[PDB]
């Protein structure tokens, strides 16, 4: 019931951090951009548990 | 003088509990079963293990 829910929302909370830690490193010398890759999470059984 | 017990043997619903080694009958049949003594025996409750 929740596990659908906080998760999405744990995922999209560092998908952000890290738009806005490239939006501040945007300055500096050897820095290199950054960006979340995700996967689903499956049970034995059919129904989503999440990311 | 009470002749004997009848069963009714209408089907009943179908819980869904999402385990792996579970089967269950929708129309009429019954598992067949062997104990250790050799005697067979028929069924209808699908929870099985290892």
């Amino acid at each position: 019931s929740f596990s659908q829910a906080v998760s999405g929302l744990n995922a999209a909370a560092t998908n952000l951090d890290v738009i806005g830690n490239n939006i501040a490193n945007s300055a500096t010398y050897g820095f290199k951009s950054g960006t979340a890759s995700f996967a689903d999470m499956f049970a034995g059984s059919k129904v989503g548990l999440g990311v | 003088k009470v002749a004997g017990i009848t069963q009714d043997f209408t089907d009943g619903t179908t819980t869904n509990t999402g385990r792996g080694l579970d089967v269950a009958i929708s129309q009429n049949g019954f598992f067949r079963l062997v104990d250790s003594n050799g005697s067979v025996f028929y069924s209808r409750n699908g929870q099985f293990k290892l």
